[PDB]
């Protein structure tokens, strides 16, 4: 192991919410303005980093799968989630989030209410 | 371009990383004179040359011939110079340490691959189903495994192996059929019955009521066309052959049933993760293709589990190729560049590097 992926270097360094979209077998950062709006045809990876009182950080990793994402995308998102967890010393809690069946915890991350939109990127296969 | 190679007891599934399916699927057989022929052709010249399966119950058992399988794979099936493509291979759960080192040495020494990696078949199937956690039922030609997986890695202590699978089932159709009055007893004959297996067999949700309808209704019957031409009417084996999976006594095996090993596998796992397992039972391998098998496992494990348990059997249509497809996605990830075992790394540490780079 020992990923060198630029996005990995940025992942989990300060409290907050980081959202990536799987695009052609790659982890691509989502513009922060667009957080909470998910394409039903895509798969995303979400990292919630929370300040612990002890000074270290708490991580929850969610891989979110839209109703129409392709198998390469859901597969990639699941794998990306294992790697990011590993990268973060195993400290992350991993969560599978399916469109329409997301955990209350994940839903709570979006102030303005989470939103679904039709479409997304093409399968990298 | 990385290559993906899933070597099975019966079939080789080979191709390019990035593709949505294996470009090459062929019999895992080597024929040597009665210096050898590989897969689709060896059954052909099977009159001159003895044929053998280098892989038994998912484990490599004839290195010499296995080396032939790979050569044919790169050269006759894939049409590549192996020395220019990182190559991903698959292995059974619990492959002995020495096998894994021998497979790595051969790849870097006799094939000169620039990079290499080995992943556990079932874990790849879990990944292909978009999941990091669950228990895989993998059942091919030569073996069946129950493999519980948690946040990305298999739980080796809880894995179940069962040497009953695909071929074992062919031989029993192909023995129960003759009871009706047919032939079937040649190394070309089961070949026909395995085709009948694949076309006519199905798993019944209730055996008894299926019985109480079979020996009492010319409706649970189908007609099949042998190559000879003579038509035969498959009955009632349709539902009896795969029943061996659930009741292994039928082949006089005594072993626990696939539903039972599934329960047992889960009970060897930390209590806190059992829910996640029960709700993510993924089926993989040719021998899970039987119509009705997901509905049966369902019923069979909810009987076994606490009423409160949310059971869910996941049976993707492409599950004949799930392992391969899982590898195709893994080796295509932008993040996989550094997971590979390089020839450099091999030169530094030799074949034991596999146990450190390849959990
Ligand atoms: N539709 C079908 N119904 C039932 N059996 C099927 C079907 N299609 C293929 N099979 C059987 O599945 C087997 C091929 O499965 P698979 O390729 O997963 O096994 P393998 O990888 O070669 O073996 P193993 O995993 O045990 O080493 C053969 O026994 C074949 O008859
Ligand atoms: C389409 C196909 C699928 C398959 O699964 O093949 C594998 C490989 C195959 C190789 C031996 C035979 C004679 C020669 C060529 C076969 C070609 C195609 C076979 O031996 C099996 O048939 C055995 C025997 S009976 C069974 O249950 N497994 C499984
Ligand atoms: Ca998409
Ligand atoms: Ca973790
Ligand atoms: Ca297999």
């Amino acid at each position: 192991m020992v990923v060198e992926h630029p996005e990995f270097l940025k992942a989990g360094k300060e409290p907050g919410l980081q959202i990536w979209r799987v695009e052609k077998f790659d982890l691509v950062p989502v513009p922060t303005c667009l957080y909470g709006d998910f394409f039903t045809g895509d798969a995303y990876v979400i990292l919630k980093t929370v300040q612990l009182r002890n000074g270290n950080l708490q991580y929850d990793l969610h891989y979110w799968l839209g109703n129409e994402c392709s198998q390469d995308e859901s597969g990639a998102a699941a794998i990306f989630t294992v790697q990011l967890d590993d990268y973060l010393n195993g400290r992350a809690v991993q969560h599978r989030e399916v469109q329409g069946f997301e955990s209350a915890t994940f839903l709570g991350y979006f102030k303005s209410g989470l939103k679904y939109k039709k479409g997304g990127v093409a399968s990298g296969f | 371009t990385a290559l993906v190679c899933d070597n099975g007891s019966g079939l080789v599934k080979a191709g390019f990383a990035g593709d949505d399916a294996p470009r090459a699927v062929f019999p895992s057989i080597v024929g040597r004179p009665r210096d050898s022929y590989v897969g689709d052709e060896a059954q052909s010249k099977r009159g001159i040359l003895t044929l053998k399966y280098p892989i038994e119950h998912g484990i490599i058992t004839n290195w010499d011939d296995m080396e032939k399988i790979w050569h044919h794979t790169f050269y006759n099936e894939l049409r590549v110079a192996p020395e220019e493509h990182p190559t991903l291979l698959t292995e059974a759960p619990l492959n002995p340490k020495a096998n894994r080192e021998k497979m790595t040495q051969i790849m870097f020494e006799t094939f000169n691959v620039p990079a290499m990696y080995v992943a556990i078949q079932a874990v790849l199937s879990l990944y292909a189903s978009g999941r990091t956690t669950g228990i895989v039922l993998d059942s091919g030609d030569g073996v069946t495994h129950n493999v519980p997986i948690y946040e990305g890695y298999a739980l080796p202590h809880a894995i179940m192996r069962l040497d009953l699978a695909g071929r074992d089932l062919t031989d029993y159709l192909m023995k129960i059929l003759t009871e009706r009055g047919y032939s079937f007893v040649t190394t070309a004959e089961r070949e026909i019955v395995r085709d009948i297996k694949e076309k006519l067999c199905y798993v019944a949700l209730d055996f008894e009521n299926e019985m109480a309808t079979a020996a009492s209704s010319s409706s649970l019957e189908k007609s099949y066309e042998l190559p000879d031409g003579q038509v035969i009417t498959i009955g009632n084996e349709r539902f009896r052959c795969p029943e061996t999976l659930f009741q292994p006594s039928f082949i006089g095996m005594e072993s626990a049933g696939i539903h039972e090993t599934t329960y047992n596998s889960i009970m060897k796992c930390d209590i806190d993760i059992r829910k996640d397992l029960y709700a993510n039972n993924v089926m993989s391998g040719g021998t899970t293709m039987y119509p009705g098998i997901a509905d049966r496992m369902q019923k069979e494990i909810t009987a076994l589990a606490p009423s409160t348990m949310k059971i869910k059997i996941i049976a993707p249509p492409e599950r004949k190729y799930s392992v391969w497809i899982g590898g195709s996605i893994l080796a295509s990830l932008s993040t996989f560049q550094q997971m590979w075992i390089t020839k450099q790394e091999y030169d530094e540490a030799g074949p034991s590097i596999v146990h450190r780079k390849c959990f």
